[PDB]
């Protein structure tokens, strides 16, 4: 299950 | 009220009437949920994160609800693995980080 | 602090004698950094997100400071795209979300 949710906008 | 981060920061959503779980998250710098349908114009846009880059549809002055506080602006839709709230409307609900 | 969301939360961060800065990361259960040399014993992990997977190199028992406060833990280090501080070390600076 993945656990990094790093979220960069365009 | 005030967050642990002992367990991931989860939260209930309201959106278009249906119930979702959505992640606190201030490594998001935009609003992203599984893919949904939503109303109207849209455009899409390609996302970074982790891993790589994903391509969502983005939606404009869509209402939310995060955990009691009344929200409106825009969401990102596609395939994310969790819902997350970024800072988009973190910001918009009064949200800060305290140490 | 209270560190406020209108902007990406990076803050300075020191490790090994090296000032670098980070992104606090709600969103993320563990700590992960740029490529970098780190002493002692290390385990070769997985670590998931927006876009996939990565590999990672995982060191215990690190030593690092976060905006002056000191933690001591366990730290990946792999190709994140930024240097990020997980839930792991929020925890330990006294962390929390108030809405």
């Amino acid at each position: 299950r993945p656990g990094n949710f790093l979220q960069s906008r365009p | 009220p005030q967050i642990t981060l002992w367990k991931r920061p989860l939260v209930t959503i309201r959106i278009g009437g249906q119930l979702k779980e959505a992640l606190l998250n201030t490594g998001a710098d935009n609003t992203v949920l599984e893919e949904m349908n939503l109303p109207g114009k849209w455009k899409p846009k390609m996302i970074g994160g982790i891993g790589g880059f994903i391509k969502v549809r983005q939606y404009d002055q869509i209402p939310i609800e995060i955990c009691g506080h009344k929200a409106i602006g825009t969401v990102l839709v596609g395939p994310t693995p969790v819902n997350i709230i970024g800072r988009d409307l973190l910001t918009q609900i009064g949200c800060t980080l305290n140490f």
